[PDB]
């Protein structure tokens, strides 16, 4: 669940 | 002569075969009842903290106040989130006010390509950071809901071990239910002893026959004395069969006691089964909260690094925005004045 939370790339 | 010893080996083999039959029957019954009832005293284990959970508690103490620092770090990440949102809102307000003034200016009279093109780049770059910010909005929100979901157990796992052990459910059995457990445990003990003595008594009978075939055959030799000698050996065999028959007969009274105890055990059995279900349930939420703690450490770091990079870009875009909008307004001041 919370393991697959990805922040965007910049 | 050779036929008298052969007739006696058949009589010894027959009584041994009748013995092995009565034993297999009694064991068949006995095994079916054990398998059908499925039946222990490890109730103190509920009062112990599993070793794997203690290793996780100790891991939350090798670094002091790790749950407190994670909670604070989450508040910092929540803080820079709202800061970014507010700077993105400031840039929007500047673009909206500038676009309004430009429409009013182009109405009051019939510009500058450079500032127009810089103002268009600010708009493009703003919408880029708006799309990236709203994308990471659900992620940030889920990260904080997960934190709130597990922080109570993480505080529990960080505190003293006695409060962890107190969170686990313990058996609360009345003296009547303990008696039902003791009586059931006493009968099962009697069943096992009955099994052991049965195996033992059969071995003795087999060894008594085996030793008689080593003696009155493999070394010695008789004549017409085979009649009295076979009666001597047969007397020894019959005394063991008496003990074995007592062992077989005793099984019937014991099975009646066990099935009756099993009926009294039915209420205790469900209570203890619900206690085991509940015990492993609370244990698995503690394990899950520790697993979430590792994932939170990782994602909290990724979020603070992402939003720090994003805050720096949005702060720098806000500078370009207010500079471009201020210059464009000074141009409208000069032009509309000389009119």
């Amino acid at each position: 669940n919370i393991k697959s939370l990805s922040f965007p790339k910049l | 002569a050779h036929e008298a010893s052969s007739l006696y080996s058949e009589e010894k083999a027959k009584l041994l075969r009748e013995m092995m039959a009565k034993i297999e029957d009694k064991n068949e019954v006995l095994d079916q009842f054990m398998d059908s009832m499925q039946l222990v005293d490890n109730l103190d284990a509920y009062s112990h903290i599993p070793p794997q959970l203690m290793e996780k508690c100790a891991a939350l103490s090798v670094r002091p106040d790790t749950v407190r620092n994670l909670v604070q770090s989450m508040q910092v990440l929540s803080g820079v989130f709202t800061d970014v949102e507010a700077s993105l809102k400031d840039i929007r307000d500047l673009l909206e006010e500038d676009e309004l003034l430009e429409q009013k200016f182009q109405e009051a009279v019939g510009i500058s390509i450079t500032s127009k093109a810089e103002l268009a780049e600010v708009r493009r770059e703003w919408a880029k950071y708006m799309e990236v910010h709203e994308k990471a909005s659900f992620t940030n929100s889920e990260l904080h809901r997960a934190m709130n979901l597990h922080v109570g157990n993480l505080r529990l796992l960080s505190g003293p071990l006695d409060q962890v052990r107190a969170a686990l459910p313990t058996p609360a059995l009345s003296p009547e239910d303990k008696a039902v457990l003791q009586n059931l445990k006493r009968i099962l003990a009697k069943v096992q002893e009955m099994r052991d003595q049965r195996v033992s008594l059969e071995q003795q009978l087999r060894e008594l026959i085996q030793k008689d075939d080593i003696t009155a055959s493999l070394v010695t030799t008789d004549h017409s004395e085979m009649k009295k000698l076979f009666e001597e050996q047969l007397k020894k065999y019959d005394q063991l069969k008496v003990y074995l028959e007592q062992n077989l007969a005793a099984q019937d009274r014991v099975l009646c006691a066990l099935t009756e105890a099993n009926v009294q055990y039915a209420a205790v059995r469900r209570v203890l089964s619900d206690l085991d279900q509940k015990w492993n349930s609370t244990l698995q939420t503690l394990v899950a909260s520790y697993e979430a703690y590792e994932d939170l450490m990782k994602k909290s770091q990724e979020g603070r690094d992402f939003y720090a990079d994003l805050e720096s870009k949005v702060a720098a875009l806000l500078e370009r925005t207010q500079s471009t909008c201020q210059a464009r307004e000074a141009a409208r001041q000069q032009l509309l004045d000389r009119e």
